[PDB]
């Protein structure tokens, strides 16, 4: 017998394709989302700075009343 | 097998890449006839007009 490196009938195909998912949102989708966390922070900032504001002129009334 | 799984990675990381794009858009202008009488040879003559491989 002979005992070369030959291959076994035959091997699989290996795959040449650029393959990419291109996965991930959207420009619409995307964009809404942020803008909507934008908003959704913005509005929580409004109603802590009015609120500090009101125990700001508490604080203000304190010097006033403790001043003669 | 595996390179082929790797050079698909590469493309990932690279090649869409924005930056290196930024870095290469419009360097190196060939003309054809530049590229034949300056004596470019394989990739350049692959990378710029000529339908030309040994």
């Amino acid at each position: 017998v002979k005992q070369d490196m030959p291959p076994v009938g035959g091997y699989g195909p290996i795959d040449y394709k650029r393959n990419l998912p291109r996965r991930g949102l959207s420009g619409y989708s995307m964009f809404a989302v942020g803008i909507g966390a934008l908003l959704f922070g913005y509005w929580s900032m409004m109603r802590w700075n009015r609120e500090r504001r009101r125990l700001q002129i508490e604080d203000f009334e304190a010097r006033i009343a403790l001043m003669p | 097998k595996n390179f082929s799984l790797r050079i698909d990675e590469l493309e990932e990381m690279l090649t869409n890449n924005r930056i290196w794009r930024n870095r290469t858009v419009d360097i190196g202008v060939v003309t054809a006839e530049d590229a034949l009488n300056y004596g470019f040879s394989g990739v350049m003559l692959r990378g710029s007009g000529i339908q030309w491989d040994l």
